[PDB]
RNA sequence: GCCCGGAUAGCUCAGUCGGUAGAGCAGGGGAUUGAAAAUCCCCGUGUCCUUGGUUCGAUUCCGAGUCCGGGCACCA
RNA sequence: CGGGGGGAACCUGGGGAACUGAAACAUCUCAGUACCCAGAGGAGAGGAAAGAGAAAUCGACUCCCUGAGUAGCGGCGAGCG
RNA sequence: CUGGUGUUGGCUCUUGGUCGCGCCUGCGUAGGAUAGGUGGGAGCCUGUGAACCCCCGCCUCCGGGUGGGGGGGAGGCGCCG
RNA sequence: GGGGCCUGACUGCGAGGCCUGCAAGCCGAGCAGGGGCGAAAGCCGGGCCUAGUGAACCGGUGGUCCCGUGUGGAAGGGCCA
């Protein structure tokens, strides 16, 4: 899907599928036996932390990860309360 | 992936000490219960302060003790106590000494600060520290009348 | 015990792990050399070729041979060590493949060695 | 085309960890059973492909040339 | 306070063919076209240089004319540009 | 299906590779003898405590090499040959 | 068929023709350089002749008056083999 924070998302790319010793060196060249879409996915994770009364789980990508924690520090200087748990990611920026 | 402590923990440890652990320790061990914060600049500026607030503030509470010594230390008491030569009818407290200390020149000292054990009574002659840390010993005589 | 002291003494001016000059050296090793006689300063160093190489010192790549004395002046050291570098960078064979002249020690008769770069 | 490994008795296979080259089997004799051997004994023959140079020369070590053995690729 | 639904074309974004061409065919071509989806508006996009490229140079972006079928790209083929 | 990586962290036990360094290693005729090459090479080595004896780990071409230790006492040793 | 010297199984060209849809194939006197055999006349740009062969493209090597993306140099090309 999409990174809860990042907002990296999949993405097409080619499969290029290549024979030959390439021209860099050996000789004739390298030679494109097909080419094909597919896509590229985030390596998006899941990481739960507290923040007040609620548990709150985000699903976020690899590299980015840590500005997850450096938000629920952020946070800290902030009131947030009341069944919003959905919320209180809400208001995380 | 830098981290500030807490509890003495062996390996690493004496909280606000600075120590580089792996991503994963902090985030799913450290700081899940609570061992240790992230290193983040914003409370490695806020550690900055948290050790200047009681660094510098603390010369006073043992640095300023100085005045508190030149004033006495070369200083002389002498008390009036009710006697009978080598035997007081009765005994002088820290409490009792610092009790007319602050009317016969206008020192202040804190009695449970001070440093004898059993309250004077005796007599001969006195003298000892006041407290705490690098100290200062003070004078006392034990009067007569 | 597995050296002699006349020995133990002279490794406290010499750092076990630092490059010397031809200059800053080349006069620690007229400190260095405490014997009864005038002893020889010689200079070793490991050459970067192949030994069985019959076209490119003993049979394993090393280098020898003395050059002064234990007293001769700090011109006659700090200029006759280059005197024996310019005599090699004279001969490294053709294909002399790999830092020609790798390792460089100067040691006496009787005193320690000590790493120096002949190239200052 | 590159990286690797190598014949020495008839065949197969080890090597001062540089000078002292030696096994199985085949073959000769003798030992040999009812029968042929499985058992039993004792030895023949040479740059250890080989170009070398280091060393005291080299079979062994380096230039290394020829052939063979296995490898990984390329072929507009 | 707003939104939602519609609109002949035009517009930006996200996805994205095959016939066909190569006198077969897979790289290539058709083509980022057809088409699907989201969005915008009377337009939309773009827009004040981390630019261009050889000049003591120029000076946001967009559109037209040239440059130019040039430079180049290319089973150095078809062709693209 | 699979190797390397990210998500992925504690604590140990066990081994490989590499450079640092510290140590010994090497035993064919000859020869005091278990000689790695090449150079320096008449001075070293001991109250900065040696010659001799017992203990004691490791190595073994069973010959020694050699280290810890106690002991001991003013002497070991190389050249020349 | 035999022998003595030799390497013209040359480099730079090439008038003029044969053959022929193209492009290929073929013969070639003669001039220059530097050579070989001959006393010289001279002959020699492989083999008595007609088969023993493969356009381009892509690359590999060895050379080389060339190009080398602001300049120098490189990277990578061209040209010759
Ligand atoms: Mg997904
Ligand atoms: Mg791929
Ligand atoms: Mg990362
Ligand atoms: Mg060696
Ligand atoms: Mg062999
Ligand atoms: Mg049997
Ligand atoms: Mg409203
Ligand atoms: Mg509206
Ligand atoms: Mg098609
Ligand atoms: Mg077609
Ligand atoms: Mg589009
Ligand atoms: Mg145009
Ligand atoms: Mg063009
Ligand atoms: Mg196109
Ligand atoms: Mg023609
Ligand atoms: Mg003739
Ligand atoms: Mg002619
Ligand atoms: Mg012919
Ligand atoms: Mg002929
Ligand atoms: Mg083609
Ligand atoms: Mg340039």
């Amino acid at each position: 899907k999409v990174c809860e924070i990042s907002g990296k998302r999949p993405i097409v790319a080619n499969s290029i599928q290549r024979r030959g010793k390439a021209k860099r060196e050996g000789g004739v060249g390298k030679k494109t036996t097909g080419i094909s879409k597919r896509r590229q996915y985030p390596n998006l994770q899941k990481v739960r932390v507290r923040v007040a009364g609620q548990e709150i789980t985000f699903r976020v990508a690899a590299s980015h990860i840590p500005k997850v924690y450096e938000l629920v520090e952020r946070a800290k200087g902030l009131k947030l309360e009341g069944l919003s748990p959905k919320e209180i990611k809400k208001e995380l920026l | 992936m830098k981290v500030i402590l807490l509890e003495p923990l062996e390996n690493l440890g004496d909280v606000g000490q600075v120590v580089d652990v792996k991503p994963g320790y902090a985030r799913n061990y450290l700081l899940p219960r609570g061992l240790a914060v992230l290193a983040t600049e914003s409370n490695l500026k806020a550690l900055e302060a948290r050790i200047r607030a009681q660094a510098k503030r603390l010369a006073e509470r043992k640095a300023e003790a100085e005045r508190l010594k030149e004033i006495l230390e070369n200083l002389t008491l002498t008390i009036p106590v009710r006697a009978g030569e080598t035997k007081i009818y009765g005994s002088v407290t820290a409490k009792d000494i610092a009790e007319a200390l602050s009317r016969q020149h206008g020192v202040t000292i804190d009695p449970k600060r001070l440093a004898l054990e059993k309250p004077i009574k005796e007599l001969g002659e006195y003298v000892l520290t006041y407290k705490p840390h690098p100290e200062v010993p003070i004078q006392l005589k034990v009067s007569v009348v | 015990p597995k050296h002699g002291k006349r020995y133990r003494a002279l490794l406290e001016k010499v750092d076990p792990n630092k490059v010397y000059t031809i200059d800053e050296a080349a006069r620690l090793v007229k400190e260095l050399a405490t014997a009864k006689f005038d002893e020889t300063v010689e200079v070793h160093a490991k050459l970067g070729i192949d030994p069985r190489r019959s076209d490119q010192n003993d049979k394993t790549g090393a280098i020898h041979a003395p050059v002064g004395k234990a007293s001769f002046p700090p011109e006659k050291l700090a200029d006759n060590i280059r005197a024996f570098i310019r005599a090699l960078e004279a001969h490294k064979p053709e294909g002399a493949k790999g830092t020609f002249l790798r390792s460089v020690y100067v040691t006496t008769t009787m005193g320690p060695s000590v790493r120096i770069n002949p190239h200052s």
